[PDB]
């Protein structure tokens, strides 16, 4: 997740849906707000 | 030379001290982006021949 975040192209946006998932539990809870603020 | 880098250079140099001149010709800088995004500038150059500065 963190990868695809850093290597999205430019003037994009990136969309994350269902984000409930994630953090109602591969699967991380708190890896995917540690990797948003990498 | 034209293969010279310093051949657009002194062509900008040129176009911008001699601001007004009658004779010149036109550079377009397009490029369209992913998306479809287009970004044009246009670059004023001197045109061939004989000019005084």
């Amino acid at each position: 997740l963190n990868h695809l975040l850093s290597v999205a192209p430019q003037q994009s946006l990136v969309l994350l849906e269902d984000v409930d998932a994630a953090f109602l539990s591969r699967l991380t809870f708190s890896g995917l707000l540690n990797a948003l603020d990498g | 030379p034209a293969r010279d880098r310093s051949y657009a250079w002194l062509l900008s140099w040129l176009t911008r001290h001699s601001t007004r001149t009658q004779h010149l010709s036109v550079e377009t800088s397009y490029l369209q982006h992913e998306s479809g995004r287009i970004s044009t500038k246009f670059e004023f150059i001197p045109s061939p021949g004989n000019h005084f500065i």
